[PDB]
Parts: structure tokens; C-alpha cells; sequence
């Protein structure tokens, strides 16, 4: 039987950065402001006042 | 959308509209309009509304403003009236059929917004008043 004195520490991988990967954004996700209305009045909206 | 993008865009069209759709005349788009709005009481209102703003300014059809104001009061006009209940005034705003889309007279919110630099119909600028008249070129 053995005792221990310093916790043990986690090893860290090293190499690229691990890219985000998840169904959504996260803390970059923002919204557009649109007029009151349904939801096909504010994705006209959307599609008629944009270009891309 | 496509009803009133006609109605504001052609001068002519407007004035059509709103004369077929007064004196109970045959309008091409009659069905639109009964479609539209849903069983009310405002026929009467309506109509007596577009008696005065024609009597006041006959020369209401130049002023795009004008035009959609002319437009919902004669959209309203000639909807399905209800038969029983007693005519009543008509409402600012209203709801269309099947919808949650609101119409508005001024047009200050829902399907037609006409902020003082620019008219929207449906989500799109229909008018861009100073540049990009409703008119081509030759």
C-alpha cells in the first residue's frame, strides 16, 4: 500500500488548435433587428432589403 | 403584395381600383380583395371614407401616400360583409385571412411601412423617394 503527496497533473496534448465544432455559434452568434411581423414578413424582409 | 405593388406603382391602376371598387363595379381583382379581408362590417364606412377624400382632394392620385390610403380604404370596402351585424366604423388596422399579417391606413407598421424617405410594400422598397423613380427610361 502506497501514499501519495503531490496531485497528480494533467499531461496537455500539443499540435493544431482544435477548431469549433457544434449545431450553432455560441457566443458569436447576433441577430438582425427587423419591424414587427410574422416570420415570412421578416424573412422577406431580410431577402428584399440584403445582398450578399 | 402583388395588389398593392400595382396599386402604387400605376397612377391609372390606382384609380381603377378605387373606381371599380366604389360604385361595385367589375374589378379584375375582385376575388383578391374578397380573399383578402376577412367577413366585417366596414363596406359602408369604408366607401364613405373615399366619398370625402375624394370630394377633398380629387387630385389624390399623384401623392404615392395617397395611394395606399385609397387602397386599404377600398381593399376594405368591398370585402364580404357580414349579413346579420350592423355596419360599425372602420378599424385603423385589421388582420388579414389565415394570417397574422397586419394592415395598416397610415401605414406606419405591418405589411406597408412609408417612412417619409421611403415606402416598403411587403419587405421591399417599392418607392425610394429623390432616386429610382417608379418610371423606366428611354
Amino acid at each position: 500500500w502506497t501514499q501519495m503527496k503531490k496531485l497528480p497533473l494533467l499531461k496537455e496534448k500539443e499540435g493544431p488548435p482544435s477548431p469549433w465544432r457544434a449545431l450553432l455559434l455560441g457566443a458569436d452568434s447576433e441577430y438582425i433587428v427587423c419591424p414587427p411581423g410574422t416570420d415570412q414578413e421578416a424573412i422577406s424582409w431580410i431577402h428584399s432589403q440584403s445582398e450578399i | 403584395k402583388s395588389l398593392l405593388k400595382s396599386t402604387i406603382l400605376h397612377a391609372e391602376r390606382c384609380k381603377e381600383f378605387v373606381g371599380n371598387m366604389l360604385e361595385e363595379y367589375q374589378d379584375p381583382a375582385e376575388t383578391t380583395v374578397q380573399s383578402l379581408v376577412p367577413i366585417n362590417t366596414w363596406g359602408k364606412s369604408a366607401k364613405r371614407k373615399l366619398q370625402e377624400e375624394i370630394t377633398s382632394d380629387p387630385d389624390w392620385h399623384q401623392c404615392p401616400r395617397k395611394r395606399a390610403k385609397m387602397s386599404y380604404l377600398a381593399i376594405i370596402a368591398g370585402s364580404i360583409q357580414d349579413r346579420d351585424k350592423k355596419q360599425t366604423n372602420v378599424p385603423r388596422a385589421f388582420m388579414l385571412r389565415g394570417s397574422q399579417i397586419e394592415y395598416d391606413m397610415k401605414a406606419t407598421r405591418g405589411l406597408v411601412v412609408d417612412t417619409t424617405n421611403r415606402i416598403i410594400v411587403g419587405g421591399e422598397t417599392v418607392l425610394r423617394e429623390g432616386k429610382g423613380g417608379p418610371e423606366g427610361y428611354v
